[PDB]
């Protein structure tokens, strides 16, 4: 009963950063390879790079 | 006798509900100040009253 509630705090847990990877590999997408004009999604401000 | 799942199950709970603040933050705060209109509504005929 210990490990099914470990194992299932990982797997919600890996699912939060789940969500951050695939945010991070979305900005490392739009923000560095190109300059995204998406406001305040690359910095405050109007973005560069 | 069943160990720390009292504190896990309090702890997750906890984590939870002070994550609900974040999301009210992250959603409502995104202004730095809090800006007014003036009393006057010259809005060139558009009627946000």
């Amino acid at each position: 009963q210990s490990l099914q509630t470990y194992v299932t705090q990982q797997l919600i847990r890996a699912a939060e950063i789940r969500a951050s990877a695939n945010l991070a590999a979305t900005k490392m997408s739009e923000c560095v390879l190109g300059q995204s004009k998406r406001v305040d999604f690359c910095g405050k401000g109007y973005h560069l790079m | 006798q069943y160990g720390s799942f009292c504190t896990q199950l309090n702890r997750a709970l906890t984590g939870i509900a002070v994550e609900q603040d974040k999301n009210t933050q992250e959603v409502f705060a995104q202004v730095k100040q809090i800006y007014k209109t003036p009393p006057i509504k010259d809005f060139g005929g558009f009627n946000f009253s």
